[PDB]
């Protein structure tokens, strides 16, 4: 989700700080096309602010916050809508004061017997601020964050995470066995290093990124090497290459970093040179 | 065959729609129908593979015009964004009823908004036919749909004397001239979406003579900076023959010009057109039913259509064939409603973008097959939550410079 | 100049040094043939140990192949 430096007003009750947030570390293109986009951080736009209320015995303009006492109980926020009100979470409550302010301080503070004569409405969207304060991790004791997709077979459903730690999510053990690709395509779609941890899959099936998809849309081959070939879906090749078999699935924004082979085909083979080229 | 050439001096001269000669109606408008069984409260199996709840949110395509060059539409109380443009086929029309059954269904798939307590215009003003709670949604319910009547079956010239030309191919010169007007009327309307689902085939030998359509094809996708998106067209029509694909013995060149054998127009300008294949609801393309030709650019669903009926108040699954059976649509006149959709909604989010640029945008994103560029189906197929967020190169497609 | 001809009628140029040499085995004599009829058999790249330490992800495509008939 985005955020701008310029709104002290949302940065401060979520705990942010302009120079923590002008700081931030670099994104890399592959990552910045495998997290799904969520709404942004930004002050709650109340529809005809300032105008008269059209129900009775309204304790405010339209779009003043209001509050109940804290001798009877947890104290209750609310916004006053042009029909009625609607509650609001306490974090929203103090965006909305201090963006609100406009030298304002305070909300004001109602009793419960003139509060239960207000109609109930509901006619903003609230739910993309989370909560509470926001625990930011200290980058510099985890330079490194992943995405993680997986599927479990005779499910339909997709599960989708994010992971951040000290160093790739790969045994200490291993670490010496991840391999260092070669690189022609420098458009920055292309990874760096690719693993093949505990029970990875060769032959696979490319499927939609979101995680309900359900297709089935190609058939590929990924060698120890790193590099990914196509096998053409027809029952010659198939059987010849010995892959009558189900293929494992596999998503589009994952799939793609690795270099791309020749087509593996019938027809394709069925040739002869005398010597090969070296462009 | 040689790719297309074009010469702009030869542009038809602007003009109000109206035919090349007086033409009467022969045949009575086609009836419709459901399919027995069907339920309409459940979503249909296309609107998996696009998921649109997630490409709402940011937004539905509000103040985009999108022309419809076909056989017509028949206004419907859920198409309130519907507007006149005009009549090639009778003298008198305007566009604003459709004989045959193609052009409603085509222009609801786009815009059709979902269902309500109450419809906005409760009015039915709408005419009689001419003689001799629910799921369903547009992929844009914004958009505002620009109706063109272009074409129909039912219509014929009634001095059908055609001289020194066959009555047959005196026929499709006559299409070739009425189609360049019709682009470049739909240009000056403003329109940045044009949508084109009925298109002529040809055999390669002695190819009609096409300079004003490439001169028209020209001037609304550069100087109107329009968009236009053209059917690969299906394989029951009268004319179209499967083509051959790529060959290994010849890698001369990859998408094979020299062994064409069937040319689709104004598909063929593959410079200034965006052409889409089908692929079924699961995935797989239909090896059967599309022309596999060598611009074929992008594919997307379609089977298990579903759309407005005209004459009618409702929805529809199939139209009244020959016999007294009941026929149901398919094929990639509806595949190039549903890139129409998408490309209404890019367009809306990224407004700086030229066409050239939209085009490069969809095709970047969309899932390959396995020989990375194929015929039956283009660079992959559609992909819409990637087209509205990845972040692609402004540049077009490079090789690199050295692999060792 | 030293080339090496295959059974399958192409030939390949060695280099004359000692590390070519003694990298392929090829420390024996060669025989003497006449240049007009050598040049008639098709060229592959030379032996050389400075070309053969480089690493690809995918190599060039043949152009212009022949059929293989069954």
């Amino acid at each position: 989700s985005r955020i701008e430096p310029t709104n002290r007003a949302v940065l401060l009750p979520l705990g942010l700080t302009p120079e923590q947030v002008s700081q931030a570390r670099p994104m890399s293109r592959a990552l910045f096309d495998a997290l799904p986009v969520g709404p942004e951080l930004l002050v709650p736009e109340v529809p005809n602010a300032g105008g008269p209320a059209t129900f009775p015995g309204a304790p405010g303009p339209i779009g003043t916050v209001i509050v109940t006492p804290q001798i009877s109980g947890p104290q209750q926020y609310s916004l006053v809508l042009g029909d009625g009100v609607q509650t609001l979470p306490p974090l929203v409550a103090q965006i909305l004061q201090n963006a609100g302010s406009a030298g304002n301080t305070k909300p004001l503070t109602v009793e419960p017997s003139t509060l239960a004569k207000m109609p109930v409405v509901n006619r903003l969207d609230l739910s993309a601020y989370p909560d509470n304060p926001l625990e930011v991790v200290d980058i510099r004791e985890h330079p490194s964050t992943c995405w993680w997709w997986e599927r479990t077979a005779g499910e339909n459903r997709a599960r989708v995470r994010v992971v951040s730690g000290p160093t790739i999510p790969v045994a200490a053990t291993e670490m010496n066995k991840v391999v260092s690709l070669v690189k022609a395509d420098t458009s920055g779609r292309q990874a760096d290093q690719v693993y093949f941890g505990p029970d990875h899959a060769n032959f696979v099936a490319v499927t939609g990124n979101n995680p309900g998809a359900q297709t089935s849309e190609s058939l590929w081959w990924v060698t120890d090497a790193g590099a990914r070939f196509g096998v053409e879906d027809s029952k010659e090749a198939r059987d010849a290459l010995g892959l009558t078999l189900t293929p494992s699935l596999a998503p589009w924004v994952a799939l793609r970093l690795l270099p791309q082979g020749p087509t593996l085909s019938r027809a394709d083979a069925l040739v002869e040179h005398d010597t090969l080229p070296m462009d | 065959i040689s790719p297309p050439t074009i010469d702009p001096g030869a542009l038809p001269p602007d003009g109000p729609p109206g035919p090349l000669a007086p033409m009467k109606q022969n045949a009575y408008c086609t009836e419709v129908g459901v399919l027995p069984g069907t339920d309409f409260q459940l979503q249909p199996k296309y609107m998996e593979m696009l998921n649109l709840n997630e490409a709402w949110q940011f937004g539905r395509g509000d103040g985009v015009k999108v022309a419809v060059i076909d056989t017509g539409v028949t206004p419907h109380p859920r198409l309130p964004r519907l507007i006149p443009g005009g009549d090639y086929v009778m003298a008198g029309g305007d566009g604003l009823s459709d004989c045959d059954a193609h052009g409603t269904l085509v222009a609801s798939m786009i815009a059709a908004v979902p269902a309500n307590g109450a419809v906005p215009l409760p009015s039915v003003p709408r005419r009689p036919v001419t003689i001799p709670p629910d799921a369903f949604s547009g992929i844009a319910p914004g958009v505002e749909i620009i109706s063109i009547r272009q074409s129909s079956q039912a219509f014929g010239l009634k001095d059908p004397y055609t001289g020194d030309e066959d009555p047959q191919t005196a026929q499709k010169i006559d299409n070739v001239e009425t189609m360049a007007r019709a682009i470049v009327h739909a240009a000056n309307m403003g329109a940045s979406v044009i949508n084109i689902s009925d298109v002529m085939c040809m055999s390669a030998r002695n190819v009609i003579d096409q300079r004003a359509l490439g001169a028209a094809v020209h001037y609304a996708a550069v100087d109107k900076d329009a968009v236009i998106v053209a059917a690969a067209g299906d394989g029951s029509k009268k004319d179209c023959k499967q083509n051959p694909i790529f060959d290994p013995l010849q890698p001369d060149d990859p998408r094979a010009w020299n062994a064409v054998t069937t040319v689709v127009t104004p598909s063929w300008f593959h410079d200034y057109v965006l052409t889409v294949g089908a692929v079924d609801a699961n995935g797989q393309p239909l090896s059967k039913m599309s022309i596999a030709g060598p611009w074929v650019s992008i594919s997307a669903p379609g089977t298990d259509v579903v759309g407005l009926s005209p004459r009618d108040d409702g929805l529809i699954n199939a139209i009244d064939g020959p016999d007294n059976s009941l026929l149901v649509p398919a094929g990639t006149s509806f595949s190039a409603a549903i890139v129409s959709g998408v490309a209404a909604l890019v367009r809306a989010k990224f407004p700086e973008l030229s066409a050239y640029q939209i085009i490069n945008r969809l095709i970047h994103t969309a899932r390959p097959p396995a020989r990375g560029v194929d015929n039956q189906v283009g660079y992959g197929v559609v992909d819409p939550v990637a087209a509205l967020t990845w972040d692609v190169p402004k540049g077009p497609a490079e090789p690199p410079k050295q692999l060792s | 100049s030293l080339w090496w001809v295959t059974d399958a009628g192409a030939r390949f140029g060695v280099e004359d040094s000692k590390e070519a040499r003694d990298a392929l085995g090829l420390t024996l004599t060669p025989s003497l043939a006449p240049w007009v009829a050598l040049r008639l058999l098709p060229q592959g790249p030379t032996l050389s140990r400075a070309d053969a330490l480089v690493e690809h992800d995918t190599l060039p495509m043949d152009m212009t192949p022949a059929e293989l008939v069954v």
